[PDB]
DNA sequence: ATCACAATCCCGGTGCCGAGGCCGCTCAATTGGTCGTAGACAGCTCTAGCACCGCTTAAACGCACGTACGGATTCCGTACGTGCGTTTAAGCGGTGCTAGAGCTGTCTACGACCAATTGAGCGGCCTCGGCACCGGGATTGTGAT
DNA sequence: ATCACAATCCCGGTGCCGAGGCCGCTCAATTGGTCGTAGACAGCTCTAGCACCGCTTAAACGCACGTACGGAATCCGTACGTGCGTTTAAGCGGTGCTAGAGCTGTCTACGACCAATTGAGCGGCCTCGGCACCGGGATTGTGAT
């Protein structure tokens, strides 16, 4: 027989899981969960940040507009936490050319 | 004779429901229902097993709901049985109804 | 002139979520005609770190359970327990999560016993 | 082509015990008797407009199997997200 | 001499709200909650005067939808009078908590 | 800028009930609504202004408030967008 | 007829709507029938409001249609209603509707 | 001098307005509710004919993705009328 | 309070199957390089947002007074919850059939990209008719009697 | 019933200014040509949806019975509507100041696109440890007394 390649987040979802749980495991329906989750929230995050560049009339996505669109999506002290993960890792990956 | 209290097993239901998390509609009757439906729209659907079990979580979520809603319409009244006034008045609040 | 030893935009950025794909899936999504390098890497740490956080939570869910495995229910606790998670997924069903226990005060038995 | 049978009267497969266990669900303690047929009407109308998108998907799709993915994207638009069938 | 009985102005004061579409709030008192609101999150911000009559627009619209919806709260429970009960439960069930 | 909110007057309150069908008012509904407006005013307001600051600009436009109320399904017609 | 508006037999303009369709991060490509269809879809939908509407202006003896006539037009069609259901029309305000519990008892009796 | 240029579907609200009504005007601020409106269902409709060519993997929206969108966001009657006039201005357009 | 007794809770034993690890092949992320253009930035204009003040007057305010409303109480009738024995059909595990999902390879109609052309639609300017606002004085609606 | 009298209606008058038309400049729509690949279309494999069937049970069912519920009916106290005289400040308008929005032009850093490259992540394949299920004791609450 074939396959058919279909990808999802399973890999990354269960690195984070060996961080935070390093002893806890996920049932596969967990993890469609966790799945739909990631494809969810990123809609939503690209979706704003399609808007915010269209307001602005400009033709690219930056680092600028998920973070806007961030602080729009999350709420209070999930958004400042998101903001700061994200302004790390665009820091640390700018050094790192 | 053995005699419970009315409420008392109405009680003990709601913590027994609450705690778990399986299909309270059987799902061969949820499944031909679904049918018939999906039939009056297009006749020759087939379906995914999986979509049947996505719209039975949806419409058991959807329900479960929606009696919360009616049961705090029930408790504004002063009444502790839901009644079909208080779907009515959770459902135009709601906005699915004029 | 040896060019490469392989290096992830994830481990350039401290990331376990794939800078690669998510750059891949902004530049088919039509979402604008260009995306920045630094979409990207911010997108896949924001979706690392709710990750974390809900994977936190749940594992603690699983925990109390008496399980070493998360399944639904315990992603429906962390989430519904939690007030900003419980907002973001506010119009969100979990698939085999239930309900929290919750029963109105009015419908409990009057005083009895001591 | 054998024919499967004709399909008449399902909604009565959603039974009053059915209702009162989602009920309690719910938090519900006591139920006026009208409740179950109420509800039924209630059901009936949530299904029906589900399955009307979902089967608009199948149709645009070309295909004569109703997807998992279809009800997802029926919900969604709803505003009924629903995690774990392909989200 | 002579006075309307309780309820025979509040009925004439519907008929003529509910005929009319002017807004029902002094614009000066609500330009200044705007401002005051404005300020906790950006100091020295100027408004659009167009843009303080969208918010005025949407914020009267709000609350007459939700008046309406307390008003059959109130009614639910055999009350003619609307209660702070009733704006609660019109936004617990309306899912603004 | 201190306590705009009593600039919400019990009479104009009133008013926005009797558009709303209210025939009769409890004293403490001037203090809710009160409080309820200056929920959905902050709401609007704080995802406005965040508008105002991406577009690098120092002033709130009809149409930044226009995408917030948007954005809280509270979708206005008449002021652009 | 030089103008695609012309050849759909529309006052909607196509070449508008084909760019913006174009332009407005929807798809890499957007075929010919697209915009005459949308066009068609908004000419069609702004032609029954406008309907409606010039309706609740003679009903109030006005010759011009104003924000309150789309509102009176919207809110009294159930389709119109259910579509713009999210929907606030500024300067709108709102349907004669007074629950039949606060009406006074009607005299009841003579006189 | 000279206005930077701000584009509205108001010649063409004008243009079905005295199709239908042609002893009729409109309002400022009416003009400005129809405009909205325009711009609100454009994106619904447009929104929804994106989704479903990525849903099925196509790089292009047809009339058909619209004819979709609109049976997906119009109610009953709008539906079936929009579906009409859009299938007939196709066609008109098809043979022109 | 002080019982018997249901129903739930908790425990370790049982055995089963899906979580999770390996493995090897492949598609997609990476490296490196070229080319053109979006937007950051700097400069300049003049819009419209803001401050401030005086007058006019309608709206807000607060206080008196009394009605009709909400809430507490008592009651009575039967709609519901509980539990019994009987009836019903879900669920399960099984085989048996093929429809249609979904993948591949082919290959041209169709939509992107482009240059050149011009008329549809935009802002500017102007005015006059629709309608808001008024008061004359008409008939209706509310409440006192 | 009668009888204010405030509200409501309709009227023609009147004076304001924005709907809507005319003009003329311009940029975005159209025309006609190129060129690349999206997707129709046909063929092929085989996953998974559907259908039939016979038990075994647990759930669904109808019915007896009663009690706690809901709703009807009454009474009492004051919250809240109405109307007044008094105070407040919104709205108006007109003047006077400058912030900053919104536009321009310049130049280059940055992201699209292309080729060559290789290992991250896929499905296939296998297994054994977590947990669903069980039966059997302890423990917890209810209802009787
Ligand atoms: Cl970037
Ligand atoms: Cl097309
Ligand atoms: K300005
Ligand atoms: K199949
Ligand atoms: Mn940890
Ligand atoms: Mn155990
Ligand atoms: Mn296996
Ligand atoms: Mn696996
Ligand atoms: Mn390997
Ligand atoms: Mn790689
Ligand atoms: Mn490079
Ligand atoms: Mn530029
Ligand atoms: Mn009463
Ligand atoms: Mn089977
Ligand atoms: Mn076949
Ligand atoms: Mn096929
Ligand atoms: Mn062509
Ligand atoms: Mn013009
Ligand atoms: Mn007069
Ligand atoms: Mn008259
Ligand atoms: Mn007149
Ligand atoms: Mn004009
Ligand atoms: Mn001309
Ligand atoms: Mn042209
Ligand atoms: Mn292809
Ligand atoms: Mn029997
Ligand atoms: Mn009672
Ligand atoms: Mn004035
Ligand atoms: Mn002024
Ligand atoms: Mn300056
Ligand atoms: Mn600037
Ligand atoms: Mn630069
Ligand atoms: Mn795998
Ligand atoms: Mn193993
Ligand atoms: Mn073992
Ligand atoms: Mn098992
Ligand atoms: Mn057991």
């Amino acid at each position: 027989r074939k396959r058919s390649r279909k990808e999802s987040y399973s890999i990354y979802v269960y690195k984070v899981l060996k961080q935070v749980h390093p002893d806890t495991g996920i049932s596969s329906k967990a993890m469609g969960i966790m799945n739909s989750f990631v494809n969810d929230i990123f809609e939503r995050i690209a979706g704003e940040a399609s808007r915010l560049a269209h307001y602005n009339k400009r033709s690219t996505i930056t680092s600028r507009e998920i973070q806007t669109a961030v602080r729009l999506l999350l709420p209070g002290e999930l958004a400042k936490h998101a903001v700061s993960e994200g302004t790390k890792a665009v820091t640390k990956y700018t050094s790192a050319k | 004779p053995h005699r419970y209290r009315p409420g008392t097993v109405a009680l003990r239901e709601i913590r027994r429901y609450q705690k778990s998390t399986e299909l309270l509609i059987r799902k061969l009757p949820f499944q031909r229902l679904v049918r018939e439906i999906a039939q009056d729209f297009k006749t020759d659907l087939r379906f995914q097993s999986s979509a049947v079990m996505a719209l039975q979580e949806a419409c058991e979520a959807y329900l479960v709901g929606l009696f919360e809603d009616t049961n705090l319409c029930a408790i504004h009244a002063k009444r502790v049985t839901i009644m079909p006034k208080d779907i009515q008045l959770a459902r135009r609040i709601r906005g699915e109804r004029a | 002139k040896a060019r490469a030893k392989a290096k992830s935009r994830s481990s350039r950025a401290g990331l376990q979520f794939p800078v690669g794909r998510v750059h891949r899936l902004l530049r088919k999504g039509h979402y604008a005609e260009r995306v920045g390098a630094g979409a990207p890497v911010y997108l896949a740490a924001v979706l690392e770190y709710l990750t974390a956080e809900i994977l936190e939570l749940a594992g603690n869910a699983a925990r109390d359970n008496k399980k070493t495995r998360i399944i639904p229910r315990h992603l429906q606790l962390a989430i519904r327990n939690d007030e900003e998670l419980n907002k973001l997924l506010g119009g969100v069903t979990i698939a085999q999560g239930g309900v929290l226990p919750n029963i109105q005060a009015v419908l409990l038995p009057k005083k009895t016993s001591a | 082509k054998r024919h499967r049978k004709v399909l008449r009267d399902n909604i009565q497969g959603i039974t009053k015990p059915a209702i009162r266990r989602l009920a309690r669900r719910g938090g519900v303690k006591r139920i006026s008797g009208l409740i179950y047929e109420e509800t039924r009407g209630v059901l009936k109308v949530f299904l029906e407009n589900v399955i009307r998108d979902a089967v608009t998907y199948t149709e645009h799709a070309k295909r004569k199997t109703v997807t998992a993915m279809d009800v997802v994207y029926a919900l969604k638009r709803q505003g009924r997200t629903l995690y774990g069938f392909g989200g």
